[PDB]
């Protein structure tokens, strides 16, 4: 059968495929950005169609975390060598394991028939109230996706806790970055429902939160709570795979196993009280602000330890072995990029720099190179580590230094100037901009362009 | 292109019959690639993308003179003042 | 000549002395010589801790000395800024309705 | 850590110590079947966890973060004017909300915020004292720090009397000039 | 083992085949987004308009 | 301990870090005690810390100050270099 | 300095020279570089050096390189990356002429201070 | 020398393109009606019916494997007995030459090495405090100027002038106080 | 932390004046794709790719011991590509201690 197999390994095969499939889409209305913000003035989407583009940012902002990322990270590689990693056989609820993954493709289906049949507006992947509640039904379309992904996920996570009950051999660094994402998952997926319900509620049962008398700021913080835990969700099990990589293709031991384990979990109880810096602009409290700003500073110093622990596994390494395979390169090359992107967090961090920088694409190219890249590297990385084991081939990306050197050196042209753009300055979830930014635009704009044609190489 | 050999800072440790092994050579052809004009080629390439990387393609500076050069009026004529050496820059 | 004095006076002072292990290991049997090949896998080259220091402070005031070379010869300090003075300003915005 | 069973483990007494870890550390465990193979895994557990030097940081860092957590927490809901839990004021019409009017001033001047507010001219270039005037009272008057922050200020000089342009950029002076021409009172 | 593509680009230098192959890239690239926009010619981008925005900045100190 | 490799804690004092389960609990509980006074002592205090009069001038600023008073360079950098808008064309 | 103070069951190799040789060579062909530094077709075994007799734990370094061009080859017999060079050759002389090294590393940092200095500035 | 002109005899260029017939010339959907593979089709891989259809987990073709006194059959090792004693001969793997292809001769060179360890326990544990301390002291020195700045921006100002500013879509709107 | 296995003096004595450490290649040979063959059908390859399998190869020392594919993680251990029914046996973690009962042994 296809579609009735519950073996575990299949599964996680069934999550990469389907990621790659949706990463389709997700390039897709990621190129038609580019294009459009080649120069000022309409290129491909007519001024009378603005509404298309709002759609097109947030839609690519949807599939690429929860569709495309999230599964590909935290359904599909854990799925197949989690319960290998673990001395079990299979996974512990194999029916679970079924569902998931189906529920997933039905979400995908409703979210791209809704861009068929409905008229296509935008609110943001983060679908801030009263904008959101003041759509047409394609807003509710997106939000039954989210739910119905949300149940895969809560689910999902409910499978791997259950491997502690079950482990018959050591917890290895890998499992614990899957374990916490889903503690994680457990503790921020409900309050994500509960607000996701009171959209629900304003939209379509006449209620009343989100207009006046009704504290629209309230949305953000129960959103929040829950969206910054989802990028360090999204985050930590490519930290996972990074340790597997590094420790195997160098046959030198995880240094600091147990500074790595605390790591993670620290992170995770940090990055589960730190929400609010994405709220500096709101008008928070002077006491508030600082509070946050402070805690949110803390979270490098647990980062910054794996980070370390990361390079001397690297060091010393013997020179014999060669060092030019695809996995090896994506594993040094996300702690190079990872660097890039978590300072400019922190940079972004103290509130009155992020004053001058919100809702701006530095805030974009701060987190594009930490997913864009570092994620989907990671990602990538393993894939290809267990490319013996998984068992794929018609492709050329084992060995080929030509493909490492030009996705690097393409993405940071795409991202690079969305830093300098930012200072210029330039609004996110913009179609038009003024003359004088075209030069940096037009750069990021070759470099998206330059990257579509590379992944056509590795066929 | 039959490159010299070069003996070195000893010249008894290059002493010996080499067959058909190769003879060291002087450090000039490591940087030419003993002249491969292909070399040669991406080395001129490798100056092109260095130089729009850091100070953009002045490749189209030839295309661009009439224009920069109307502009280059405008300031003076209409623009705000400039003193000293500002007066060099045009934006 | 001058330079052979003061280079056999630093290489006499640099030879470095046997390290203070920082690890519990055995004391090799009397008499053992070579063991292992050349075709372990390569151990790499370390300077001894005085070499290292004298290498990496000259780099160090070289760095800064070129830093002071450049700031006093290649560069310029600024002179003092043009006189303001009282000037006429545009009549009328170019906007400005007529 | 000692490798024999048969040594024992010392233990204090409270309700953190080996001795009330090992009283827990198997109740869900069903590894730990019988008396020698449960204190094996016990001190495995011990031994990879508790004396590992580097872990002890850690313990720091959340002890600090959920500290500043629970301060934050609570001090909101004793001390914040706009946050209630009692409800005697919110039966009242604004202007009758004596007592809770009474947080509002007390919460405006905390310690740290008279203590780091004279340290702007450390950021600002111009006027950094420009807003360091105000006769209405509710703040007290700001006085200009005499030396840089801590840190990273490397830019400027350690004391402000080290700079020669300090005083001119003050807005007492740019005040004189721009009264001069008439052009503004501040 | 390899189609006639890669066992074309796999058999020269890396450091050969990749300068060349960046610049390539990033020409397709430039020139692929040029085909829409041949003739274009916005009156905001002439002489007149570029003189008068030189105007306004000097009547606004910018 | 703080900003205390425990290593150093655990050959210094090895009774006192006896029972390390204890002494990870008091290091969790010493640094949240630190943060929740931190707070409440150095933030929270009303109508504290305004006395600007009583600014710290450590020896260095003495050392530094007195080297200017010496000379004439603190009244050259505390004198006001400039104090009209437009210079005088002539 | 791990043979010369910290080990001493290692082969000890004498340097053949203090810089590396540069040489063309040709992908599909297997090259023997010398370990000991007293051959003399450097820096590939002779056939009568010490790798090739196989003598006091010295054997020939296989080496085979990915496509055509030319490399260079450690003459010290110690760098990291042996049989190719990556530096270790000046390294070494350093410890054994410490005074030229600073000559050396403080003109190489003067240069780079300089030049980065007045870019910036 | 070229390793794959060994092999290259094995390796004959194929005739089809993705190794199949057009199905009109040689039906590969059909089961093979050969003795011993009515689960395999003509080309090889497994029937639909074997897999799908009457798929044994579903309940076709119940044919329990262990036999009556709980055994299932076991392939035993190789005994041999020698110098008073019995002894097992393991199975050794076949050359990789008969598997990959390449001949298995001219092998780099590769010792056996024990694992790459930090050592210095004392060094060792001073580099790990670092790592946690030296970003832990950068924290530190940004924090005050944080502290700093956020004060600046809420600062009570004796702000003489009033201006509303109200958002709509999509234009803003500002009233002032006129002059008297 | 691990810094290897600790060594006495007395373990270091050679028995003959002419020891060396042997010169025995670890290096197990040299691979690339599997290739199958044309004639065999799909059990036949299956036959075929589980005698391929590197995890199963090892180097047989001067005693008669061999020193195994090994990893640090049990991933590496799954026939590859991956079986459906990977550990049919319960893979066994081999710990040590000094613990010993009199039953073990015989006087
Ligand atoms: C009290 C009141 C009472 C009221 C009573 C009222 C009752 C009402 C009843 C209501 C319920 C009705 C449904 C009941 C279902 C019953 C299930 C059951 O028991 O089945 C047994 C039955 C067993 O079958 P069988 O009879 O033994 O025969 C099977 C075969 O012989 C061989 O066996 P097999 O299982 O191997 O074969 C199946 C499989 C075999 O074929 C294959 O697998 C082909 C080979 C793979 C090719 C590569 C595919 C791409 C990679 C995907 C990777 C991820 C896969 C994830 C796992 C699979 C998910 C489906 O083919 C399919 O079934 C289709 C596979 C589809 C894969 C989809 C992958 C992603 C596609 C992405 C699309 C991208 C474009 C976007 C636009 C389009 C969006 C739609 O199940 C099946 O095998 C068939 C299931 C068919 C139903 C599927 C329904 C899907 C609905 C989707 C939502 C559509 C809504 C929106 C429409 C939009 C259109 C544009
Ligand atoms: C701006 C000029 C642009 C020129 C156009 C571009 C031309 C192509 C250049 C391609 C270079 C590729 C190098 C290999 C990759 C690097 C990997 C690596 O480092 O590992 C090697 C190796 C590791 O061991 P391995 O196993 O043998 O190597 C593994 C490979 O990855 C295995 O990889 P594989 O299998 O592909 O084999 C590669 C193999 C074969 O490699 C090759 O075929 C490359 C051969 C060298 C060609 C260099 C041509 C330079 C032409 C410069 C033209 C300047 C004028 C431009 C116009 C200006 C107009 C104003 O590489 C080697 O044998 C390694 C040689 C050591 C690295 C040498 C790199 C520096 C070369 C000299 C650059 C000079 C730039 C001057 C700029 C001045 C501007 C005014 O050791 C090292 O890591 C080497 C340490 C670094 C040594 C070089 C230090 C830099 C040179 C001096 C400063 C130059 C800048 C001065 C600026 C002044 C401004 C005023
Ligand atoms: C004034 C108030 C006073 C109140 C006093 C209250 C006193 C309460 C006493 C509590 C005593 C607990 C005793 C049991 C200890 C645990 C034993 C255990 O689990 O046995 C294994 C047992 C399986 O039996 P087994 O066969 O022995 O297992 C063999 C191993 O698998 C094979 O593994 P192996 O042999 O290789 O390694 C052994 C060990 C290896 O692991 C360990 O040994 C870990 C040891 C440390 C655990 C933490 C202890 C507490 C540390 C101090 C924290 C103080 C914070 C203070 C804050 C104050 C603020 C005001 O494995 C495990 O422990 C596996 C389970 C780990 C689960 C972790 C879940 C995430 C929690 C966060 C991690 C802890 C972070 C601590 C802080 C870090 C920063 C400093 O596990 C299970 O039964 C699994 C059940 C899974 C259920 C999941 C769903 C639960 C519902 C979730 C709701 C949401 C949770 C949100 C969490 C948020 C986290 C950030
Ligand atoms: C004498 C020379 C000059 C000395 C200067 C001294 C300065 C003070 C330093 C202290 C004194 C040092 C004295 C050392 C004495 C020797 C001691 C010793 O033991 O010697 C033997 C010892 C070992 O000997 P051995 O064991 O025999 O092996 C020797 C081998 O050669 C193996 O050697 P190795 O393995 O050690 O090789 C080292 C190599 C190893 O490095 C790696 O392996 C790196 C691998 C990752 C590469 C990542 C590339 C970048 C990625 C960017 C991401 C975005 C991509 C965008 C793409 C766009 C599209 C194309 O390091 C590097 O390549 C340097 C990387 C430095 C960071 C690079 C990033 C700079 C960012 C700056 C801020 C930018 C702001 C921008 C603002 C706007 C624009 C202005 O060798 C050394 O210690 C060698 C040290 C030499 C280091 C020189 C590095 C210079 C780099 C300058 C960067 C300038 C940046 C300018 C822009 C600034 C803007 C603000
Ligand atoms: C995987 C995804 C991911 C990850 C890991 C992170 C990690 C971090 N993020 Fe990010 N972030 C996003 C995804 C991510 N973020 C997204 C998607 C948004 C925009 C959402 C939207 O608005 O739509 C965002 C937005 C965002 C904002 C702005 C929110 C707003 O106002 O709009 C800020 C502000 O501080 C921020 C901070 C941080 C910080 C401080 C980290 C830290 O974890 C980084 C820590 C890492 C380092 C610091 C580098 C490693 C450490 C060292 C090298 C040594 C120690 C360094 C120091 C002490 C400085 N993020
Ligand atoms: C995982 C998340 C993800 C990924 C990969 C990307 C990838 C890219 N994104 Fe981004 N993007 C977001 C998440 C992501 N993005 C989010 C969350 C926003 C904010 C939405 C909002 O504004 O509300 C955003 C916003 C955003 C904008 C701003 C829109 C606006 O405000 O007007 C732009 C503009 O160019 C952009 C461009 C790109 C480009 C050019 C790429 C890529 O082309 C970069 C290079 C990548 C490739 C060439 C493809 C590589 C292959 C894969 C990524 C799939 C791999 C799959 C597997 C391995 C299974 N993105
Ligand atoms: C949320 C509102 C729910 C109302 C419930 C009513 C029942 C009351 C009993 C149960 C709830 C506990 C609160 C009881 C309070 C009794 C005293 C009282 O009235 O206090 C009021 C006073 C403020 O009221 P006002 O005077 O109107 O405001 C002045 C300016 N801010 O309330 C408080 O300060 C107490 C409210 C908070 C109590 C809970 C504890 C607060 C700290 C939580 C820390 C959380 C972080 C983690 C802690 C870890 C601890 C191990
Ligand atoms: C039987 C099991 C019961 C479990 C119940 C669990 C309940 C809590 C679940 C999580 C939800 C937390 C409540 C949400 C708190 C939101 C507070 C908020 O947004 O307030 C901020 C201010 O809040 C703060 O100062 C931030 C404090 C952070 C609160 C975090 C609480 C939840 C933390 C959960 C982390 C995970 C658990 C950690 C456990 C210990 C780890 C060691 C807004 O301030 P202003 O808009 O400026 O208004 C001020 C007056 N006008
Ligand atoms: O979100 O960072
Ligand atoms: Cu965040
Ligand atoms: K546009
Ligand atoms: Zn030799
Ligand atoms: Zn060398």
């Amino acid at each position: 059968f296809y579609i009735l197999v519950n073996n575990n390994k299949r599964i996680g095969i069934y999550y990469i495929k389907l990621s790659i499939i949706i990463g389709i889409l997700g390039i897709v209305l990621s190129y038609i950005i580019r294009v459009e913000l080649y120069n000022s003035g309409n290129r491909i989407i007519k001024y009378d169609n603005v509404n298309y583009y709002n759609m097109v940012i947030t839609l690519h902002g949807l599939l690429m975390i929860f569709y495309i990322i999230m599964p590909g990270l935290y359904g599909g590689i854990p799925l197949y060598i989690l319960p290998i990693l673990s001395v079990i056989t299979d996974i512990v609820l194999p029916r679970i394991n079924n569902i998931s993954i189906i529920i997933v493709l039905i979400s995908y289906i409703v979210v791209i028939n809704s861009i068929v049949i409905e008229y296509n507006i935008g609110t943001g992947w983060t679908l801030y109230p009263p904008l959101s509640i003041i759509g047409t039904v394609i807003v509710n379309m997106i939000l039954y996706g989210l739910i119905i992904i949300g149940i895969s996920s809560i689910i999902s996570a409910i499978n791997f806790m259950n491997i502690l009950i079950v482990i018959d051999g050591i917890i290895y660094v890998y499992i614990w970055s899957i374990i916490i994402t889903s503690v994680l998952l457990i503790i921020s997926l409900p309050i994500l429902n509960g607000i996701l319900l009171m959209i629900l509620s304003d939209i379509y049962f006449n209620s009343i939160y989100f207009i006046l008398n009704g504290d629209v700021v309230l949305y953000q913080h129960l959103f929040w709570y829950f969206g910054h835990p989802e990028v360090y969700i999204l985050i930590l099990p490519a930290f996972g795979i990074i340790s597997i990589i590094l420790s195997v293709l160098n046959n030198k031991i995880i240094f600091g196993m147990k500074s790595m384990i605390l790591a993670i979990i620290m992170i995770s109880i940090l990055g589960s009280i730190v929400w609010a810096h994405h709220i500096y602009t709101v008008g928070l409290e002077l006491d508030t602000k600082i509070y946050f700003n402070n805690l949110t500073l803390i979270i490098s110093i647990p980062t910054g330890n794996k980070i370390y622990n990361w390079i001397i596994l690297y060091i010393g390494s013997y020179n014999i072995l060669y060092n030019g395979y695809q996995s090896l390169i994506f594993s040094i090359m996300f702690i190079i990029i990872f660097i890039i992107g978590g300072i400019t967090g922190i940079i972004i961090s103290i509130d009155i720099i992020d004053i001058g920088l919100h809702d701006t694409y530095y805030i974009v190219s701060h987190f594009h190179y930490i997913l864009s890249i570092g994620a989907v590297i990671s990602l990538l990385a393993g894939i290809l580590l267990l490319k013996d084991i998984i068992g794929y081939y018609n492709v050329i990306i084992k060995i080929n230094k030509y493909f490492g050197l030009l996705l690097f050196i393409n993405i940071n042209i795409i991202f690079t100037p969305q830093f300098i753009i930012g200072f210029n300055v330039m609004p996110r979830r913009i179609l038009e901009y003024s003359d004088n930014i075209i030069v940096w635009n037009l750069i990021s704009s070759i470099g998206s362009i330059s990257t579509i044609l590379i992944l056509l190489s590795i066929f | 292109y039959t490159p010299s050999f070069e003996r070195g800072l000893n010249p008894e440790l290059t002493s010996g019959d080499y067959g058909d092994m190769p003879k060291p050579q002087p450090l000039i052809d490591f940087f030419t690639q003993n002249r491969n004009p292909w070399f040669g080629f991406a080395m001129f390439c490798g100056f092109n993308f260095l130089w729009w990387a850091f100070f953009g393609a002045w490749q189209i500076r030839p295309l661009w003179a009439s224009q920069r050069k109307s502009l280059a009026e405008a300031d003076r004529l209409y623009g705000p003042t400039k003193y000293g050496v500002g007066k060099k820059y045009i934006n | 000549a001058v330079r052979s004095q003061i280079e056999a006076a630093v290489y006499k002072w640099t030879r470095p002395r046997p390290p203070r292990l920082g690890v519990a290991v055995p004391r090799s049997p009397p008499g053992t010589g070579i063991l292992f090949h050349t075709n372990m896998q390569t151990i790499r080259y370390s300077l001894s801790p005085k070499v290292w220091v004298l290498v990496t402070g000259a780099a160090l005031v070289g760095v800064f000395s070129g830093q002071r070379f450049a700031q006093t010869v290649l560069l310029s300090k600024n002179p003092p800024n043009p006189p303001r003075y009282r000037e006429k300003p545009p009549v009328r915005h170019p906007h400005t309705p007529d | 850590p000692p490798t024999r069973l048969s040594t024992p483990l010392y233990s204090e007494g409270g309700a953190f110590t080996v001795n009330w870890w090992r009283n827990r550390y198997g109740l869900y465990s069903r590894r730990q079947t019988d008396p020698m193979l449960a204190e094996f895994l016990f001190r495995q557990q011990v031994k990879e966890w508790f004396y590992d030097v580097p872990s002890y940081n850690y313990a720091a860092l959340v002890g600090l973060a959920l500290g500043i957590l629970v301060a934050v927490i609570w001090r909101h809901f004793l001390f914040n004017p706009d946050v209630y839990v009692r409800r005697q004021e919110l039966r009242k019409m604004w202007p009758d909300r004596h007592r809770q009017f009474a947080y509002a001033v007390p919460y405006l001047n905390p310690q740290l915020k008279n203590l780091l507010l004279p340290y702007k001219n450390s950021f600002i270039d111009n006027e950094p004292d420009y807003a360091d005037y105000n006769p209405v009272g509710l703040r007290p008057q700001r006085v200009m720090a005499i030396r840089r922050i801590p840190g990273f200020f490397w830019a400027i000089p350690q004391y402000f009397f080290e700079d020669p342009l300090y005083t001119s950029c003050s807005t007492k002076n740019m005040q004189t000039i721009y009264k001069k021409l008439g052009y503004s009172e501040l | 083992d390899f189609p006639w593509r890669w066992g074309f680009v796999a058999e020269k230098p890396f450091w050969v085949g990749a300068p060349i192959l960046v610049l390539g890239v990033l020409c397709l690239g430039h020139i692929i987004q040029t085909m829409g926009q041949i003739g274009v010619r916005p009156k905001r981008y002439t002489p007149e308009w570029v003189e008068a925005t030189k105007e306004r900045e000097r009547a606004e100190n910018t | 301990s703080i900003f205390t490799p425990m290593d150093w804690m655990f050959y210094y004092f090895p009774n006192y870090s006896r029972d390390k389960v204890a002494l990870m609990a008091r290091q969790i509980k010493i640094h949240f005690a630190i943060g929740f006074a931190l707070v409440f002592l150095v933030y929270h205090p009303p109508y504290k810390g305004a006395d600007y009069g009583n600014f710290h001038k450590s020896p260095l600023y003495w050392y530094k100050y007195n080297q200017l008073e010496r000379s004439g360079q603190l009244q050259e950098n505390l004198r006001i270099k400039r104090d009209w808008f437009y210079d005088e064309d002539p | 300095t791990w043979t010369e103070i910290w080990w001493e069951h290692d082969p000890t190799p004498k340097v053949a020279q203090y810089r590396p040789y540069v040489c063309t060579v040709e992908s599909g062909k297997v090259y023997w570089w010398c370990a000991c530094g007293e051959s003399k077709t450097q820096p590939w075994v002779d056939g009568h050096c010490k790798c090739s007799k196989r003598e006091g734990g010295f054997r020939p370094r296989r080496w085979e390189p990915e496509h055509d061009g030319v490399r260079l080859f450690c003459g010290c017999k110690s760098c990291f990356s042996s049989p190719t060079w990556n530096g270790g050759c000046f390294t070494k002389w350093m410890q054994s002429n410490p005074a030229g090294g600073m000559l050396y590393c403080f003109a190489a940092a003067f240069g780079f201070g300089t030049l980065t200095v007045y870019r910036k500035f | 020398k070229s390793y794959y002109d060994d092999f290259k005899d094995r390796l004959k260029p194929g005739k089809y393109t993705q190794g199949r017939c057009p199905q009109s010339e040689g039906d590969y959907r059909q089961e093979s009606k050969t003795i011993g593979r009515e689960h395999l089709n003509d080309d090889g891989t497994r029937s639909k019916r074997y897999t799908v259809k009457e798929a044994d987990a579903l309940g076709y073709h119940y044919h329990p494997p262990i036999d009556k006194k709980g055994q299932v059959y076991v392939k035993g090792p190789n005994t041999v007995i020698e110098r008073g004693q019995t002894w097992i001969k393991g199975y050794e793997l076949p050359s990789m030459e008969y598997t990959y292809g390449p001949k298995q001769e001219d092998i780099p060179f590769y010792p056996r090495v024990k694992l790459n360890v930090w050592g210095n326990y004392n060094l060792v544990m001073k580099v790990e405090f670092l790592f946690f301390y030296l970003p832990t002291i950068i924290v530190f020195g940004i924090c005050i100027p944080v502290y700093t700045i956020n004060f600046a921006q809420e600062e009570v100002i004796y702000t003489t002038m009033t201006v509303k500013v109200t958002g709509r879509q999509w234009y803003w709107v500002y009233e002032v106080e006129s002059p008297t | 932390i691990y810094e290897g296995q600790t060594v006495q003096e007395s373990e270091l004595i050679p028995q003959e004046d002419d020891w060396v450490i042997e010169e025995t290649n670890f290096c197990l040979g040299r691979n690339c794709y599997v290739r199958f063959r044309e004639e065999d059908d799909l059990a036949r390859r299956a036959l075929h790719q589980m005698d391929s399998q590197l995890n199963k190869m090892h180097t047989r020392l001067r005693d008669g011991t061999v020193i195994p594919y090994m990893s640090f993680h049990p991933d590496e251990m799954v026939d590859r590509p991956a079986p459906i029914h990977t550990f049919s046996e319960k893979p066994l973690l081999k710990w040590t201690w000094d613990e010993t009962y009199e039953e073990a042994y015989d006087d």
